């Protein structure tokens, strides 16, 4: 359980949304509403329009 | 004579998309004939440019043989008279050569491409149906909207990329740890409850510090990322690779040294410390002191002192991937700065507070015994900032 | 003259102390490889305030 | 079916069978720190309910 816990990131997911929703904040001052968290990191990845 | 005009910022967002290497294709249910002049109006076409073989209306790409479909979505900016089949498949041909596609939209007939696209865009001012098929809306109708969403899309990865790599390479360095002391035959050198403490608020707000780190200048100069692009190979695999070890023997290490050369607990300085096991057992053996010397929680605070603190280090080590510190100064993120405080401010309270070090089962260190964690923690930065200046010379940079 | 003497042991302590910190100050010089900051240009610059 | 959904994930499962070892583990341990002994299942848990 020691391996476990030591190799397994526990607040990684926690950092993501709390990022993601603090940038979904500032991309909404931007007129940009954002349905879908997720979508803001394959959005600056998008290669075709 | 009236035509349906186009927008006033559409001609200038297309010119900005097409900085950023990305590409826009136009897909409509009006004829051919106004599609490429409008196409012409805002820069997808040439004044004079040739587009028999750029724009196509739906049947006439349908008739083109299953193989130069594909290839005509490549190539093409323009597709007239089409259905709403048309639109998703044409998003779907895009999505078979690995390109993350968006659609835009504000019809219920781009609602299946607002669907299959990766990123599903809607006009404020547009059906309820196309907004409900979306990732995203544009509030105010303006394409250059789509531009700034793309740009802080990059900037947020390049930021995630980061903290990730942080927290994870902590993850490396802990499991180091782990094993080490366990095929080293030491003791407990750290207990999985520390561990979760530094995974969730040692390095909690460090990381999230991390996610307001500066954009770079040149993010929308730059083409579009490779959605394969692992976030750790190479020489930074091979270098997390090192930091972890480091970690791994830091607090490995800063366990043993209190159970032998620390002026607190004196033991085998042969390294006897291996068969801590036989003590209650075969006491006469080569003990003469309580046995309960190894499960003392002065050498566990002194190896979580030195997670803590190389963690810290790693963070600023963090704010970029391959610029040294004297490049990129640590004060260039101030959230990260007092992010760094409030984690140390809560490691001295988690061993003060009584109603805590009982708990997690740890034991303020004196002044002595902090010089100490400074002496195989502080050196980490030089460590990787040695293996920076590696990649930006001996490598491509 | 013991008190002026002690003055002047301190004073080049504290002179030598402040050489140093102005030192600290332009650090980031070694960020600009532009021929405008040459070893010597510079070098005269802190031989000019000490 | 949403909450369902989210155990669904690798690592969260394995954190999950850790957390349960560590329950069971935890039930032989001295009377002199039991109050301090449970910490780690119920921590464990009580981010995955987050
Ligand atoms: C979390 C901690 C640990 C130690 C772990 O097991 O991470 C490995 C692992 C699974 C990967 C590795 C770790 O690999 C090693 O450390 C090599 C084996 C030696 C371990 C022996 C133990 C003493 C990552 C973590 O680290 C380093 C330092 O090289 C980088 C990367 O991960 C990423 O790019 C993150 C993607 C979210 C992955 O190679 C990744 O595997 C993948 O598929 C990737 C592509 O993902
Ligand atoms: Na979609």
């Amino acid at each position: 359980v020691a391996l476990a816990v030591a190799a397994i990131p526990e607040g990684l997911p926690a950092v993501i949304t709390t990022c993601l929703a603090l940038g979904t904040r500032r991309m909404a001052k931007k007129n940009a509403i954002v349905r879908s968290l997720p979508s803001v990191e394959t959005l600056g990845c998008t290669s075709v329009i | 004579g009236m035509l349906d005009p186009p927008r006033k910022e559409v001609m200038g967002s297309i010119q900005l998309c097409r900085d950023a290497g990305i590409r826009v294709i136009m897909i409509t249910g009006d004829n051919k004939g106004t599609a490429i002049a409008i196409c012409r109006r805002i820069g997808i076409f040439g004044e004079n440019e040739e587009v028999a073989d750029r724009a196509y209306t739906g049947r006439e790409f349908d008739d083109l043989p299953l193989a130069e479909q594909r290839e005509a979505c490549r190539r093409a900016c323009c597709f007239a008279r089409v259905e709403p089949s048309h639109k998703s498949k044409i998003v779907e041909y895009l999505q078979s050569y690995d390109e993350i596609t968006a659609m835009t939209g504000d019809g219920v007939n781009d609602a299946p491409a607002l669907k299959k696209a990766e990123i599903g865009i809607a006009m404020g001012s547009g059906t309820a149906v196309a907004k409900t098929a979306s990732e995203m809306v544009l509030a105010d109708d303006n394409f250059s909207t789509i531009v700034a969403a793309v740009e802080e899309g990059r900037a947020i990865y390049n930021n995630m990329k980061q903290f990730i790599r942080y927290l994870i390479s902590s993850n490396v360095g802990e499991v180091v740890c782990i094993f080490l002391t366990a095929a080293l035959g030491l003791p407990e050198a750290l207990i999985p409850v520390q561990l979760l403490w530094v995974n969730l608020v040692t390095d909690g707000l460090p990381a999230t510090a991390l996610g307001f780190n500066p954009p770079d200048l040149d993010i929308m100069d730059r083409p579009p990322r490779s959605p394969k692009e692992p976030l750790i190979s190479g020489w930074l695999f091979f270098r997390y690779m090192a930091i972890g070890g480091y970690v791994g023997a830091a607090t490995v290490g800063a366990a043993a040294w209190w159970f032998m050369y620390a002026e607190d607990g004196p033991g085998v300085t042969y390294h006897q410390l291996t068969h801590f096991m036989q003590c209650t057992e075969d006491h006469p053996h080569f003990e003469g002191l309580d046995c309960e010397i190894f499960e003392a929680p002065e050498p566990m605070t002194m190896a979580l002192s030195v997670l803590v603190t190389i963690e810290m280090c790693n963070a600023l080590n963090s704010l970029s991937e391959n610029q040294s510190l004297m490049r990129m100064p640590p004060w260039v993120n101030i959230w990260l700065l007092g992010s760094i405080c409030l984690s140390m401010s809560l490691h001295f309270l988690i061993l003060y507070v009584d109603p805590l070090p009982m708990i997690f089962k740890l034991k303020a260190l004196d002044l002595t015994q902090w010089l100490m964690v400074l002496k195989i923690s502080l050196p980490v930065i030089g460590l990787d900032e040695i293996l920076k200046f590696i990649a930006r010379n001996y490598l491509e940079g | 003259q013991q008190k002026l003497d002690e003055f002047g042991e301190q004073l080049s302590k504290v002179i030598s102390l402040i050489c140093v910190a102005v030192w600290l100050i332009n650090i980031g010089h070694f960020n600009d490889p532009v021929h405008g900051g040459s070893w010597i240009r510079g070098a005269i610059y802190y031989f000019k305030i000490a | 079916e949403l909450v369902i959904e989210q155990f669904e994930d690798l690592l969260v499962r394995i954190l999950l069978l850790a957390a349960c070892i560590s329950f069971v583990l935890a039930w032989f341990e001295e009377g002199e720190e039991t109050i301090t002994a449970f910490v780690e299942p119920f921590v464990i848990l009580l981010i995955l309910i987050a």
